[PDB]
């Protein structure tokens, strides 16, 4: 359809995050997750903040024919109750943090 | 001869094309009418523009022209009429008849036919098989409703040559009923004879083997049509 | 009894005694068959219906009544039965309005001066000002004091300047999109072609809360009344079913009404982008059948049902409840990339073996350029292996990710249970009736 997937699925993105915002979030203390070329299905049970440090991921929501692309330097907030397949085609590295209600 | 008849197959030969236009000159000098039965061969279906240039000279020399529905749409615009047939209203039909989803028997307007009309043309006939015979004259136009039944004899039906029987039936009535050119009611009644001849021709394997006689054609016409349409 | 069943058919099944305009033959059939099979007709209705079987008798009857034939043809299309109590619409005080720019200006993807926009947006705080009917007299401006130049409309005029700039730059594009997406015109679609006139209001000119004067143009038995409010889209008052049985006496085509905009929606997704309610006449007491959701289009690019329902406000597709609590499930530690590492591990080991020796089926091609043979050969000559250790560290990262989600989930559960917030996505998971080696 005409509406982008990020708007439909409430995937908040902050492409090209400044270093000041990273330190406000305390990204340097976040855990590290990395992968190579693979496919990851996941259903988010809580909100997750992801800061991509290397590579890119293409996110295909359940039943979708389109994808959302996030690149290194982007800060992504995956919403609670989201079901999607994450696709990687090259080395990928990220720092993540799961957020409960309130929190951040 | 009062009617000179030829097809477009002679236009594929350089020798016949030169010979054809000398025959037309003699026939017109002696008062004969020129009947162009298009029947486009395989090469002439390649492109509209090349075919129109190839047939234009012979088209202009003809007093009577018979074309099929497919040939006419190919010569004018094949995609426009294909889109026209495939149109379906989104919410509701424009009239009750459009709800029945019946077969398309579109009657071309004389303004659509205008690029193909010339001064010497007396009668243009567009054949949708034996189902419809659209006729066009300088004064009037209309359609003759016909029919077909090859499923009545599934093992002997063969449509080959039925187009020739329709053309032969037209020429049979044109020579003996000269008022067909000027009287619309007379023209429609005589064209139903050509419809009947085409129907019978489809009931036999082989074109020549299955061509019908006059009495058989007249019998079928009176059986198919109500007496007021004879 | 034959009072609750009739009421049940009206309320539950939408029954209404709609008029049946019968031909003389049909009218005679119903009046005569009530008497018997082959009997002398006795009732005055059936006797008269027998006479009416001849149109010559009807013409004689019409002339004796002094009316024309067409008037008689129109008298048969008359509503039978009793009439509803006539409407009595009372105004709840005077109609007091402001000229407030729509809150949603400008449209998405259209750039305007943000300094002018903030000047425009100042008028949106005027809705908080209180107005009392005991006060619309103290300093009322009338006559020569109420000319347009005397009024402060500066913030609305800046909106008009931006609106006209947007109209002149997007008018042709919007009409082109209407032809691309909408094959046939229908009330609620964009007026186009010869029917379009310059000066028709575009959708961003309207906003909920506006009061409009318009005329009724179309009545639909299953949809409602469509009102021309001076725009390129007609407004829509939702009325359907049995309600039209009485409402048809008051809502007629071509009559002038006063309407209020209750919702404005995207015309690509919703059939009727402008939703209205009648202010004058007031027919709130006559409307009983309501639309659960506004009707939408199902278009060519709509292949995912979950995306469609998010474009509108419709619930998710229900599923059977799994019957298991997500916070009580075991953690996941199998990193999806491990299966790829295993293939690379096997490819390196079989290449090393060849180096030594000669110095239902699924096939997995492996490239030599994605293998690290320099480290493998040193490990081979030195002798789990490095690749096996590499698989465990990827598993540890995946296990840590699962652990942190579960820990956040446990806190999230306690907060939601305390504040009465849903644990599962609402609409999802409808209930029932809705549808050893290691030790050895």
């Amino acid at each position: 359809m005409q509406t982008p997937l990020e708007e439909l699925y409430n995937v908040k993105v902050e492409r090209k995050v400044s270093q000041r915002r990273l330190e406000e979030l305390g990204v340097s203390r976040w855990s590290v997750w990395k992968t190579g070329k693979c496919k990851l299905p996941w259903d988010w049970q809580v909100d997750q903040l992801v800061y991509i440090e290397e590579g890119e991921v293409r996110v295909v929501p359940e039943g979708s024919k389109r994808f959302m692309q996030f690149l290194a330097g982007d800060l992504v907030r995956y919403p609670k109750w989201l079901e999607a397949d994450l696709f990687f085609n090259a080395p990928y590295s990220e720092r993540y943090c799961f957020k409960a209600y309130a929190d951040d | 001869a009062r009617i000179f008849h030829f097809n477009s197959e002679v236009l594929t030969s350089p020798t016949m094309e030169s010979t054809l236009f000398k025959a037309i000159q003699w026939s017109k000098k002696f008062g004969g009418l020129i009947f162009f039965d298009l029947n486009l061969p395989l090469p002439l279906w390649r492109s509209r523009n090349e075919t129109r240039k190839l047939i234009k000279k012979s088209w202009d020399e003809a007093n009577i022209i018979e074309v099929s529905q497919q040939e006419l749409e190919f010569l004018l615009d094949e995609e426009y009429y294909e889109r026209r047939r495939n149109y379906t209203p989104q919410y509701f039909a424009e009239d009750f008849e459009q709800t029945k989803n019946r077969r398309d028997y579109y009657h071309y307007t004389p303004e659509e036919i205008k690029p193909l009309w010339h001064d010497d043309l007396k009668l243009l006939v567009v054949t949708d098989g034996t189902l419809r015979l659209h006729y066009y004259t300088p004064k009037f136009d209309g359609v003759v409703v016909g029919t077909e039944d090859v499923l009545i004899t599934p093992f002997t039906c063969d449509r080959t040559g039925s187009g020739d029987a329709v053309v032969a039936g037209i020429m049979r009535k044109l020579t003996t009923c000269p008022e067909m050119f000027e009287d619309q009611d007379v023209l429609e009644r005589q064209l139903r004879f050509a419809v009947a001849a085409g129907i019978i021709s489809q009931w036999t394997i082989g074109a020549v083997r299955g061509f019908p006689t006059e009495s058989a054609t007249q019998n079928l016409k009176e059986q198919v049509y109500v007496p007021s349409m004879w | 009894t034959e009072d609750e069943a009739r009421r049940r058919n009206w309320i539950e099944r939408g029954w209404a005694p709609w008029e049946e305009i019968l031909t003389p033959e049909a009218d005679f059939a119903r009046k005569s068959l009530n008497e018997g099979e082959e009997v002398p007709l006795q009732s005055p209705e059936a006797i008269e219906a027998f006479k009416m079987l001849r149109p010559s008798y009807r013409k004689k009857k019409i002339k004796e009544m002094g009316i024309t034939e067409d008037e008689w043809y129109a008298k048969q299309f008359e509503i039978r039965g009793d009439k509803p109590p006539p409407l009595d619409t009372s105004w709840a005080g005077p109609l007091v309005v402001r000229q407030i720019p729509p809150r949603d200006w400008p449209p998405k993807g259209w750039e305007v001066d943000r300094k002018e926009l903030e000047f425009i947006r100042e008028a949106h705080k005027l809705m908080a000002e209180r107005v009392w009917l005991e006060d619309l007299d103290k300093d009322l401006k009338v006559g020569e004091d109420a000319t347009v130049d005397k009024m402060c409309l500066e913030r609305f005029k800046v909106f008009l300047k931006q609106y006209n700039e947007w109209v002149e730059a997007n008018k042709d594009r919007l009409e082109e999109d209407s032809y691309k997406y909408d094959q046939d015109f229908y009330p609620g679609r964009r007026i186009r072609g010869k029917d379009y006139k310059e000066g028709m209001y575009e959708l961003p000119f309207y906003y909920p809360g506006m009061i409009c004067e318009g005329t009724v143009t179309t009545l639909h038995l299953y949809q409602g009344a469509f009102v021309d409010i001076g725009g390129v889209h007609e407004g829509w008052v939702p009325i359907k079913g049995n309600d039209w049985f009485w409402i048809r006496h008051f809502i007629r085509v071509g009559m002038h009404v006063i309407v209020e905009i209750t919702a404005k929606r995207d015309p690509y997704r919703f059939r009727f982008p402008l939703e209205l309610r009648f202010v004058h006449p007031n027919i709130d007491h006559m409307i009983f059948n309501k639309f659960d959701f506004p009707p939408i289009f199902h278009r060519d690019g709509d292949t995912n049902p979950d995306e469609i329902r998010r474009d509108c406000g419709r619930p998710p597709e229900p599923r059977k409840d799994p019957g298991s609590k997500p916070e009580e499930e075991g953690l996941l530690s199998d990193h999806p990339y491990v299966d790829k590492l295993w293939q690379l591990h096997v490819a390196e080991q079989m290449i090393l073996d060849d180096y030594e020796a000669n110095p239902p089926k699924v096939i997995l091609k492996t490239s030599v350029k994605e293998l690290d043979l320099e480290a493998a050969l040193i490990e081979r000559k030195y002798h789990k292996l490095r690749r096996n250790i590499e698989m465990d560290e990827y598993d540890s990262l995946h296990w840590r990710r699962s652990l942190e989600e579960r820990e956040a989930l446990l806190r999230d559960i306690s907060s939601r249970q305390a504040l009465g917030l849903p644990l599962e996505e609402p609409g999802r998971y409808k209930p029932g009736s809705f549808f050893s080696y290691d030790d050895a």
